[PDB]
């Protein structure tokens, strides 16, 4: 597929730097990827893996 | 001092996926059509163009 | 499952809409409204949330 980018941070679409929980790890972060990524698909299926939200010490 | 910049504009509806209106157009029409025939006791049927 | 409701960043209005015609700082405003399903189907938005937390 195609790679989603936070400017300056080429990472897998759902995948992250901070893969998974983002808005748990970084809040505002994660807005400033909603500023940024708002033409990504693969960016909302990241942000599906926060709406069906699976974190690392969060077992679900 | 307080100001209010104020913005607005107009979208598709949300019947747009599904429900929506077709202003349509069309020219000359074909002839096609069924017919039934005895033919030897027999009541047969066919349909074409 | 299915919990979306963390990320809802707000959207915070007084509502001009309250109770005897004039304002109050009320969540359950509405905001959109459909009724343009046929069948008098009535899909209202509320300012508020349920179910997710
Ligand atoms: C044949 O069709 C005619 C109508 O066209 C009907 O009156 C008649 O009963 C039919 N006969 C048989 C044997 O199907």
């Amino acid at each position: 597929p195609v790679m989603c980018l936070l400017a300056n941070t080429t990472f897998p679409c759902s995948q992250p730097p901070c893969t998974p929980c983002c808005y748990e790890k970084e809040p505002e972060e994660t807005l400033r990827m909603l500023e940024d990524n708002v033409m990504r698909p693969g960016y909302y299926q990241l942000l599906q893996a926060s709406l069906t939200c699976s974190p690392h010490r969060q077992r679900r | 001092e307080n100001t209010q910049l104020s913005e607005a504009h107009v979208e598709k509806s949300e019947s747009c996926k599904t429900e929506f209106a077709s202003a349509y157009r069309a020219h000359t029409a074909s002839a096609s059509a069924k017919l039934r025939v005895l033919y030897q006791g027999n009541n047969v049927t066919v349909s074409a163009y | 499952n299915f919990n979306v409701y963390k990320a809802i960043r707000p959207y915070l209005a007084h509502c001009p809409d309250c109770g005897e015609g004039h304002s109050c700082h009320s969540p359950v405003a509405l905001e959109r409204i459909r009724n343009e399903a046929t069948d008098g189907t009535l899909k209202i938005q509320v300012s508020l949330q349920i179910g997710i937390k």
